[PDB]
C-alpha cells in the first residue's frame, strides 16, 4: 500500500 | 464497539441504508458495467474523512484496486467541491494494485498491519474498499469444478474481511458486476442500475428490516447527490  | 455509519451524500440512499454504509459490516454494490459501483466508492473514500456531525468518521482508507479502476482525479474534483484539500484527503487514501486471486487474498493480510499502526491516531482506518471483490475470482476459476472451488475460496476471503470489518470498527464496501443463484456472505447486498436520464437507482436484496423502496441520486462533482 502507498499513499494516493 | 458500538457501530458507525458512513454518510453516502445521498439523502435516500442514507435512509435506504439506515444512516449509512456500516462500520462491522461488508456493504456488497452489485449491477452492470457503468451502473456507477466505483463512483460510489470514489464518493465514500472521501464522505468517510469528513468528522463525524459531518456524516463520516474522522477515517483513513485502504484500497484494493483490481481493473485499475481507481482515479485520484476523481478524488481531487470530490474533495474540493466538499470544502477539503484534495492532497491531504488523498494523503489518507492507502493504496494498492491486486494482480490476481491470490495476491488479492494476500493484501487483506498485508492491510491489517496499516490498520494496527493508525488504530490509535487521530484518524484510524474506518474504510476498506475491494473493487472488484470478483473480477479476478471470475476470470481464474473458470469451467467444469470451478463453481465449488470459487466459492469455497471466496468464502474464505470473505471471511478474511468479516474479521477486519469486526476486530477493528471498519467499515468494508466492496463492488461485484453482474450481467443468479450463487450464496453470497456479505452482510447487506445493494443491487445498482443506470435508468432513464442516467439517474441512478438503489434497492437492497434480501433485507427486510430495512425501509422498503429505492433510492434514486446523481453522480456529480461532490460525488452523489439527490
Amino acid at each position: 500500500f502507498h499513499p494516493a | 464497539a458500538t457501530i458507525g455509519r458512513i454518510s453516502t451524500g445521498s439523502k435516500s440512499l442514507d435512509k435506504l441504508l439506515g444512516g449509512g454504509i456500516e462500520t462491522q459490516a461488508i456493504t456488497e454494490v452489485f449491477g452492470e458495467f457503468g451502473s456507477g459501483k466505483t463512483q460510489l466508492a470514489h464518493t465514500l473514500a472521501v464522505m468517510v474523512q469528513l468528522p463525524p456531525e459531518e456524516g463520516g468518521l474522522n477515517g483513513s482508507v485502504m484500497w484494493i484496486d483490481t481493473e485499475n479502476t481507481f482515479r485520484p482525479e476523481r478524488i481531487r474534483e470530490i474533495a474540493q467541491n466538499r470544502g477539503l484539500d484534495p492532497d491531504e484527503v488523498l494523503k489518507h487514501i492507502a493504496y494498492a494494485r491486486a494482480f490476481n486471486s491470490n495476491h488479492q487474498m494476500l493484501l487483506v493480510q498485508q492491510a491489517e498491519d496499516m490498520i494496527k499502526e493508525l488504530l490509535n491516531t487521530d484518524r484510524p482506518v474506518k474504510l476498506l474498499i475491494v473493487d472488484s471483490l470478483t473480477s479476478h475470482f471470475r476470470s481464474e476459476y473458470i469451467g467444469r469444478g470451478a463453481l465449488a472451488e470459487r466459492q469455497q475460496k471466496l468464502a474464505k476471503h470473505l471471511a478474511d474481511l468479516h474479521r477486519l470489518a469486526n476486530l477493528y470498527d471498519i467499515a468494508v464496501f466492496v463492488t461485484n458486476q453482474v450481467q443468479h443463484i450463487l450464496a453470497h456472505s456479505a452482510t447487506l447486498r445493494v443491487y445498482l442500475r443506470k435508468g432513464k436520464g442516467g439517474k441512478r437507482i438503489a434497492r437492497l436484496i434480501d433485507a427486510p428490516h430495512l425501509p422498503e423502496g429505492e433510492a434514486v441520486f446523481s453522480i456529480t462533482e461532490k460525488g452523489i447527490e439527490d
